[PDB]
């Protein structure tokens, strides 16, 4: 009933999704690698972030826990 | 007893045919017509006999132990002993 | 009346503490009976059965903070 | 003769359904003949795509039985092998490998059957695709992917089912943006029917692995970020979050309605799995927790009601222990509970449609299904009712 | 997934080789040696149209879909098929 595994997941919702969760300007993130096809490829700031998204909705609300402003 | 063997065998879950053959190609013990007793059983020995000699032909000491023909309409399990044979044709379901 | 129903309520309770022994399940057993928890003459059996109930309790919430670790 | 002509005719398109069929004769002919209380039925294990990889979902098919959609998200271990795993496994021949194994592209999430389709397999992706699978091909590639346009899915698709009969079978899957979207079962490039769950607070609630009551209502329970599971429709002014079932402290991971009913009442009643460590019986007219079940330790990833014994339900934990609860003999402690090898965190609970068979999905790679034969249909509507009534009684303190 | 089929149907015991003939009687799909097995792929496919030809001719709607030959030192397990066929030797393991 505190904030360790909440303020983990407040602030992973907060830096580590500001452009995943609330990713207002992540809209069209690609990739810059090398892969086979050489065409459009994406790697978005929340393609890997799923988790960082299900934590900012699940871990913010999931029982009115930790969540910084941002 | 073959007979309790046979009676056993008449209200089993599908089942086509009970017959043996009994002089090397030639049944005796026929629950059918002479031709799906015995022209059948015969070319089924002489087929049995050809796929002897073709795994005999592979290994001489290697001969034949059991034959199942598993299709569409029928399951003919093939039994082979010293001189005489057997077919039992069965339903596949 | 009130003494003889403290007594039935605690037996039935002690004989359900005693079966089931976890946090909820001996909470709620020793308190499946309201004399027993409620009167006072069934309220020290109730807390003989929550001298293991807590217990249970106790290692509820032990191993909540362990488990949430 | 030459390799060009072997490699084009092993390659030509004939070849396809050779290749299936000698597959599935061969492997027909695996069962080694001879010449001369809860059981631990079997455990699913797959070399190259059941290790490391969690198990997603289960669903059994309602035709076709002993069939089950083992849904895998391919963790970051093999990057090039095909992303989403769905196995198909059987019971009945008793194999070792996976019958059909049905890659994807993306990290398939939710996988399961179509009614009234015999080669549909449908499941949602970690790509926000409900990708569809048909057993005919050869190809282990899905032939056919869900859009990720505004009005189509936008989450990765963690819960995808169907409602309604023959005459319009919807395709209802859900983001957890609260975007349901009914889709067809024959073409999947444009949604039958999409909107989102709109709420007073926080819209986008994270719905988590809804189901449906049995008589495929458009009603959905939706478990919330925190329990709040909203009993939800497709169609009409009542669609989007409907009712909330609130008194609950954490996000659901497994929640699943009345399965067949078998010899009580129709028992419209869900029960939640979550985070919260403790199941909890709840009723679809509630708005009040029923029940709340012990504490298990860890979580509780997934739940299921028995379609043939509709009263007891089984459940999962963190540490391993799948508890199957009937309340018609018990109060607060699990009727039937066995564990898996190790302390596997047991993501699924899946009964069969034919119930007394559970379905576990283990923490990675490995599928457990149990057997039992002492939970069945036993005639005690009555006692039921009443033990649901004393609920209702000794609940409120 | 040629070779996952190959991995796959040879790992399991008893067989000794995925030797796959065509009808054309050339080994399409072989992992053994070729100059012993080629022999036995024609043999073999030799007693496969003959086996048709018993299946085809006890029967006039009967299709051939797997046979077993249970011999005395392997079991020779012939999948047929409708455009080609197939022959793998599973030991009584």
């Amino acid at each position: 009933n505190t904030q360790e595994i909440f303020d983990d997941w407040a602030r992973k919702v907060q830096q580590r999704n500001l452009g995943v969760s609330g990713r207002i300007f992540t809209i069209e993130s690609t990739r810059v690698r090398g892969r086979t096809g050489n065409v459009l490829k994406l790697k978005v700031n929340f393609l890997p972030e799923i988790i960082t998204l299900s934590k900012e909705v699940r871990n913010l609300k999931w029982l009115g826990f930790r969540v910084p402003l941002a | 007893e073959v007979e309790e063997t046979l009676k056993r065998l008449q209200s089993q879950k599908g089942v086509q045919g009970i017959i043996v053959v009994n002089t090397e190609g030639i049944p005796i013990k026929s629950t059918m017509d002479n031709p799906t007793t015995t022209q059948y059983a015969s070319l089924m020995h002489s087929f049995i006999l050809k796929a002897r000699s073709t795994v005999r032909d592979i290994d001489p000491q290697n001969d034949l132990t059991f034959l199942r023909i598993r299709s569409k309409k029928n399951e003919i399990m093939v039994a082979p002993d010293k001189d005489y044979f057997l077919i039992v044709i069965q339903n596949p379901t | 009346r009130i003494d003889r129903v403290e007594t039935r309520i605690t037996a039935r309770l002690r004989d359900q503490l005693g079966t089931a022994k976890n946090a909820n399940e001996m909470f709620r057993i020793f308190s499946r009976f309201n004399a027993l928890f409620v009167r006072p003459h069934i309220r020290g059996a109730i807390r003989e059965y929550q001298t293991q109930l807590i217990q249970r309790v106790k290692d509820d919430i032990e191993s909540l903070h362990d488990k949430f670790k | 003769l030459t390799e060009e002509e072997k490699q084009q005719i092993l390659h030509s398109e004939e070849f396809l359904s050779f290749f299936d069929h000698s597959t599935r004769i061969v492997e027909r002919a695996l069962s080694e003949q001879i010449n001369i209380k809860l059981s631990l039925n079997r455990q699913f294990f797959d070399e190259r795509w059941s290790k490391h990889r969690v198990v997603s979902c289960l669903d059994w098919s309602s035709q076709y039985p002993e069939l089950l959609v083992a849904s895998y998200n391919n963790n970051e271990d093999a990057p090039h092998e095909p992303d989403g795993v769905a196995l198909v496994w059987n019971m009945k021949y008793k194999k070792t490998t996976p019958e059909y194994v049905f890659h994807c592209q993306s990290a398939v999430m939710s996988a399961t059957f179509a009614k009234f389709h015999p080669n549909l397999v449908v499941g949602g992706t970690y790509s926000g695709q409900i990708v569809l699978w048909d057993n005919r091909s050869n190809k282990r590639t899905p032939v056919q992917r869900t859009p990720l346009s505004a009005a189509a899915h936008t989450h990765p698709v963690y819960c995808v089912n169907v409602v309604g009969t023959q005459n319009a079978h919807n395709l209802i899957s859900i983001s957890t943006d609260g975007k349901i979207c009914s889709w067809s079962l024959d073409m999947l490039s444009h949604p039958q029917d999409s909107m989102e769950l709109v709420h007073k607070q926080s819209k986008a609630v994270a719905v988590t692995s809804m189901s449906f009551p049995v008589g495929d209502v458009n009603n959905f329970v939706v478990g919330s970020e925190e329990g709040s599971v909203y009993t939800a429709c497709r169609h009409g002014s009542k669609a989007g979050i409907s009712e909330m079932f609130e008194g609950h402290q954490g996000p659901i991971t497994g929640i699943h309605c009345h399965a067949a009913v078998g010899a009580v009442d129709f028992s419209h009643l869900f029960v939640t799995s979550s985070f919260d460590w403790t199941v909890k019986l709840w009723s679809t007219k509630n708005n009040k927790p029923l029940y709340s079940f012990e504490d298990n330790a860890g979580y509780v990833y997934d739940v299921m009601w028995s379609p043939t014994h509709p009263a007891l339900f089984a459940c999962v934990d963190g540490m391993g222990r799948l508890d199957l609860w009937n309340l018609n003999n018990d109060t607060e402690v699990p009727t039937a509970s066995i564990s898996v090898e190790g302390n596997p965190a047991l993501n699924r609970v899946r009964w069969t449609h034919s119930g007394r068979e559970i379905a576990v999905g283990d923490s990675e790679g490995q599928i457990v299904i149990y057997d039992v034969g002492e939970q069945i249909a036993v005639p005690r509507n009555d006692e039921w009712a009443r033990f649901g009534r004393t609920l209702a009684e000794i609940n409120a303190n």
